């Protein structure tokens, strides 16, 4: 009869999509494992960049204090099915509302996702095609875009996924203070016995002149930018396992 | 609600010395060499390592005065201890020299000098001395400059053995 | 007419809620629009509203039956439907009675999380 | 040396540069180190129509420094 | 200024609802 | 089921027209199927599609603020049915008038109502708004 | 000869598409790779192109019926199956009759899109 074969239609369809699904999870986890090289190679470029802005802070002085443009750069990803992580750093930026929030999200989930959310705190978003690897040139582009956007700005906080494990996708936080500010804390950090740790550090980058200040400071943040990135890529990747994981389940159940 | 830093899950810190501490006597020096987020060598343990900054080269073995460089395109040796030679070339960066005996080489590029070609480097610096008086305006001179500056430094490399 | 309007609204929010679950049980609620979640959120907490403790069940629901009025049924779901009550948790409309209900059982449901984050805080 | 007079960042300096290193590679090995400097990324803002209005705050390509 | 010259149902349940929001702020602030 | 055109801007607002409760007159319905349809409503709102057709019908703006000049095309001559059926709205004995009484009425539409309409916050306001348009998908 | 190829080639090109139409529907067009999005566009152009408005459907349509040749109908695919017509607008195979009914709507929808940009133009 005809409801006969409108079942067996519908389930060679779902027996369709299954394979799809199966396939793209198959492509994913090429790349999952050819990424995967990040994983030996990395935790050894952000070292002084620690020293630059590594420091255990409030997190309510730091926001409150200010007056000027807070910039924030939420990474997220151009295609779905990723999984929590959008949702977790929309969730995150959520907690930080403030009148003086401005936002240059990153992929076009993270760009459609805070312009309807946060329309009046939204200036524009940067879009990378996933073709080549995650260069220091994107970081430049993300870093010049974001300064343009707020010169003037408190801070630039940079949101991304950190891959502890294949099943462990945390959210990590760099936050990029303006140059006067970062001045102040190192002038205090050199002269005064406090801040003992970057004593050496500041009183090195005083010696020197502003110019290679300058050029330190940006090329250090480019560099945790492309750090971002990078971790957001294979969080994403694994990430995208487990949405496609549970979309396999959700066809075999249908 | 209190996210994480980054930093927190590198637990390869730095290493400062304290001020008011006895001196030691170190033989081998810890390089640590990286390109973009991606490091060649961990902790590496060389006899020396010289790199060329924007003031002049420098010649970093164990005890160097803490220091912060600005790199210059241009070829990086490292001699280790063996008897050993492994040259590079870098187009750009910072060294961050420790007194405690380590060297963070943090590049944009940082590629062996065998995987670069002569030729290749002839070609291009004839075609970006043609395009120069071409140049659109003063940026594009200065940019032309600047690419013809590093074929130069290249080219010098090589031939240099 | 009020009565009218509210109804209508509800049953045109749950068969949208209808037509979006079949999208949702195959590829998942994260790729849905952003008003498209909203509409989600709130018909779900229109789905579990629904639901009432009747007097007679008190056995197997074990927990004391609600009557409600039709006024504030009329009430409680328009101001639902306005979104009014997006902060209010989900399951704070499961198994209750009027809106009056709906917010003794988010304060109590409050006052367990607040009690359960300072316990978690003070283990610091 | 005479880029910093016209504006050109440090950041732009050192795109070009390794653009320029990755160009003197051999033939066999810039495949891996091409893509390392190849542009794809872009800036845009959803407008009304939906169309994504493309942003020119900063340069993409070395060329248009 | 002349509107200011010339001069509990519903209040339940804005009150109950400003506590809960309240209760909801301060456990999201410690 | 696959950008706002100009055929996706009238589809919704004739979709919006569909709804009804009773039946319309010919001369009613004519009317707001052609006003739709020459992007007299592209301006207005898909919401306020019901509202600005009842007031086309049951109500007429141009003699309420007094700028019509129109001589005998008006929503309240029912006897116009039958001349609409006979002549068609695209002749030239009806066309001209019929265009000039559309562009009357989307104006002090437009400016009149739809300018407060959007200017509403208040809870009550907003609750009396939604009441009115509800009224008007059942009125016309 | 040239009928039984073009009518196998039309009919392998449709199979084709159907197929890719679940890859679309999952995956998505702009992930298809360059060598199946112009099997897509040439597949999407042949549908359109089988339609026809007939001599005794113009109430129903109300455009005048077309009556195509067999040697037009021929020498069309054949023309379309190999790209010759990969330029022209998709929608100016929809409702049409040969390959001249094609350029000729074609033609009407570029002054027609002319016309509106000058109409935005000037606003
Ligand atoms: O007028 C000045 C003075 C100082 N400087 C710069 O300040 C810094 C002072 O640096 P130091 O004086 O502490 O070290 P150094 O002798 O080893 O210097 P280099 O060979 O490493 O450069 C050096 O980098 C010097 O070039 C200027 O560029 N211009």
């Amino acid at each position: 009869s005809g409801k006969l074969r409108l079942y067996k239609e519908k389930l060679e369809g779902y027996n369709r999509f299954y394979s799809i699904v199966k396939t793209i999870k198959m492509v994913t986890l090429a790349k999952y494992r050819a990424a995967q090289g990040r994983i030996r190679t990395r935790d050894f470029s952000l070292r002084y960049t620690e020293l630059a802005f590594s420091k255990p802070q409030a997190s309510r002085d730091a926001v409150v204090a200010a007056k000027n443009a807070l910039v924030y750069i939420p990474i997220t990803t151009n295609r779905g099915s990723c999984g929590a992580l959008n949702s977790n750093i929309v969730r995150c930026i959520d907690s930080v509302v403030s009148s003086k929030m401005v936002l240059m999200p990153v992929g076009k989930r993270g760009i459609d996702s805070f312009s309807k959310l946060y329309p009046d705190e939204f200036r524009y978003g940067i879009i990378n095609d996933m073709k080549e690897s995650m260069h220091f040139g994107y970081a430049t582009f993300v870093i010049e875009n974001a300064y343009e956007v707020s010169k003037d700005a408190d801070r630039y906080q940079v949101i991304f996924n950190r891959f502890v494990s294949a099943g462990v996708q945390r959210n990590a936080v760099y936050n990029i203070p303006s140059y006067e500010k970062w001045k102040e804390d190192l002038a205090d950090a050199a002269s005064s016995d406090n801040q003992k740790n970057r004593y050496l550090f500041a009183n090195a980058l005083q010696n020197e002149e502003e110019q290679l200040i300058r050029d330190f400071f940006d090329f250090h943040a480019a560099l945790a930018v492309l750090n971002a990135v990078g971790e957001n890529e294979l969080s994403e990747q694994a990430a995208r396992l487990v949405a496609v994981e549970g979309q396999l389940t959700n066809i075999s159940s249908l | 609600h209190d996210l994480p830093e980054g930093f927190e899950f590198m637990e390869h810190k730095v290493v400062n010395k304290d001020i008011h501490a006895p001196h030691e006597n170190l033989e081998t020096l810890r390089l640590t060499l990286t390109r973009q987020d991606e490091f060649l060598l961990r902790e590496e343990p060389v006899k020396c390592v010289t790199v060329t900054g924007t003031n002049g080269e420098y010649g970093i073995y164990p005890g160097h005065a803490y220091k912060i460089v600005q790199l210059n395109p241009s070829p990086l040796t490292v001699e280790y201890t063996d008897g050993t030679t492994k040259k590079y070339f870098v187009s750009g960066g910072f060294a961050h020299i420790n007194n405690e005996g380590s060297c963070d080489v943090n590049t944009v590029e940082c590629t062996l000098l065998d995987d670069l070609d002569l030729a290749i480097a002839e070609k291009e610096l004839a075609a970006q001395q043609a395009a120069l008086g071409s140049a659109k305006d003063d940026k594009a001179k200065s940019v032309v400059e600047i690419r013809i500056s590093v074929i130069e430094a290249v080219i010098a490399a090589l031939k240099h053995h | 007419v009020d009565h009218y309007n509210v109804a209508q609204d509800v049953v045109q929010m749950l068969t949208k809620y209808r037509e979006l679950q079949d999208i949702i049980a195959v590829l998942g609620i994260d790729e849905l629009s952003e008003e498209d979640k909203l509409i989600v959120d709130r018909a779900r907490k229109l789905v579990k509203f629904l639901s009432q403790p009747f007097q007679v069940a008190e056995v197997f629901t074990g927990m004391t039956g609600h009557y409600v009025q039709l006024d504030d049924t009329i009430d409680s779901f328009s101001g639902l439907l306005m979104g009014t009550y997006d902060q209010v948790p989900e399951m704070a409309f499961y198994m209750v009675g009027g809106i009056n209900s709906v917010l003794e059982k988010a304060k109590k449901m409050a006052e367990e999380a607040a009690e359960l984050e300072k316990m978690r805080r003070a283990r610091v | 040396s005479s880029w910093r007079d016209h504006g050109i960042s440090y950041l732009k300096y050192l795109n070009v540069c390794t653009e320029t290193l990755h160009s003197t590679v051999k033939e066999s090995r810039r495949a891996k180190y091409e893509r390392w400097s190849k542009p794809c990324y872009t800036a845009q803002r959803p407008d009304g129509a939906g169309g994504q209005e493309t942003i020119d705050k900063v340069p993409i390509h070395t060329k248009d420094y | 200024e002349a509107a200011e010259r010339n001069p509990t149902g519903d209040n339940a349940r804005d009150r109950l609802l400003k506590e809960v929001l309240a209760l909801q702020a301060r456990i999201n602030q410690r | 089921a696959d950008v706002q055109t100009i055929p996706m801007i009238r589809g919704a607002r004739f979709v919006a027209l569909f709804n009804q409760k009773q039946p319309s007159y010919f001369m009613n319905a004519i009317v707001s199927l052609y006003a739709c349809l020459n992007g007299y409503l592209d301006d207005v709102k898909v919401q306020y599609v019901k509202f600005y057709e009842y007031l086309l019908v049951h109500r007429d703006l141009g003699i309420m603020y007094g700028t019509a000049k129109n001589k005998f095309f008006y929503m309240y001559v029912q006897e116009l049915n039958y001349l609409i059926r006979f002549f068609t709205l695209n002749s030239p004995i009806l066309h001209g008038e019929l265009e000039e009484m559309l562009k009357q009425h989307t104006h002090l539409f437009l400016q009149h109502y739809q300018s407060k309409m959007n200017a509403i916050k208040s809870e009550k306001d907003v609750k009396a708004l939604k009441n009115l348009l509800y009224s008007c998908k059942r009125a016309v």
